[PDB]
């Protein structure tokens, strides 16, 4: 192989996977704070495609493009990991936006609007909304966590045993999924099978954003803790 | 489209600071397809449509796929 063919296979490659980064990203970012730029991600996301080309042997592109996608997703998670998404200042905006709710629930008799909460909390609901996904997002991540526990603790098993074995962790999640409530996987069904942001997921439900924003956290706090 | 992701897909591994940039812009071609709209609405409204008509059933199945699509 002549270094410019080699230099070439790897381009058409590494450029083939593009749309790969594309996607993953504007998916990925269906769950982070409207301020997260996602060019930023995409840029990441090229790193760990390139990266995975690289240190990459021969596979079918079925398992080939398998690798691609975790590890794309991989260089995209570790560079949100590294923001403030798990601060304590968080999870203590949650606490406060769970009373802030409950507490109009009560004074009002009724699911109070996303901007009722807002003023409520005396911020904007460009804010709120920011504050829920970041909130959301610890989870989501924390989330993440567990399914990297699922495979770095097998794994040891998976080269010295090196896919459909991993259709363990997909029945072991039709287990806390068959607990999780009537409400709670409505919505992540709305926002994961479904491929749907919060902000829609309120509207396929002519609720609040707040309210859906609210049961998502919930669904993946249990589904966190089930799975753990 | 090609043409330009190629010529940087290329300018970039000839080589992080230009690089930064060289990806920043690899980046920034990467979304000009914002045009991702469609069903703007037709996908909700056709859901809700199929969410107070019956039409939509929570089976743990498709909250698992979702959950797994998405977390692998």
């Amino acid at each position: 192989k002549n270094p410019y063919s080699n230099q070439i296979e790897r381009e058409e490659l590494i450029l083939k996977y593009l749309p790969l980064v594309k996607a993953i990203a504007t998916n990925i970012k269906k769950h982070l704070p409207e301020d997260v730029d996602i060019r930023d991600l995409i840029s990441y996301g090229v790193i760990g495609l390139i990266k995975a080309v690289d240190n990459l042997s021969t596979e079918n592109p079925k398992r080939a493009e398998a690798y691609i996608k975790l590890r794309i997703k991989g260089a995209i998670y570790d560079y949100l990991r590294s923001l403030d998404f798990g601060s304590r200042q968080v999870r203590e905006k949650e606490r406060r936006i769970k009373e802030v709710v409950e507490k109009l629930k009560e004074k009002l008799g009724r699911e109070p609007t996303d901007e009722e909460v807002a003023k409520e909390l005396g911020i904007s609901t460009e804010e709120l909304f920011k504050t829920l996904d970041k909130i959301n997002f610890s989870y989501i991540l924390s989330l993440e966590e567990v399914f990297r526990d699922f495979a770095r603790d097998y794994s040891e098993l998976i080269p010295s045993s090196t896919e459909v074995i991993k259709r363990e962790l997909t029945e072991k999640v039709k287990e806390a999924v068959s607990k999780l409530p009537e409400r709670e996987k409505l919505v992540i069904q709305l926002i994961f099978y479904e491929e749907l942001p919060a902000k829609e997921v309120a509207k396929i439900l002519e609720t609040s954003v707040s309210r859906v924003s609210q049961l998502k956290a919930k669904a993946l706090e249990r589904l966190r803790e089930m799975l753990s | 489209n090609r043409i330009e992701l190629s010529r940087l897909i290329g300018l970039l591994l000839e080589t992080k600071i230009e690089d930064k940039v060289t990806l920043s812009k690899i980046a920034q071609e990467l979304s000009k397809n914002d045009v991702e709209e469609k069903d703007l609405e037709k996908k909700v409204k056709e859901l809700k449509e199929k969410i107070e008509k019956g039409e939509y059933e929570v089976s743990d199945e498709k909250v698992v796929k979702g959950l797994i699509e998405f977390f692998t």
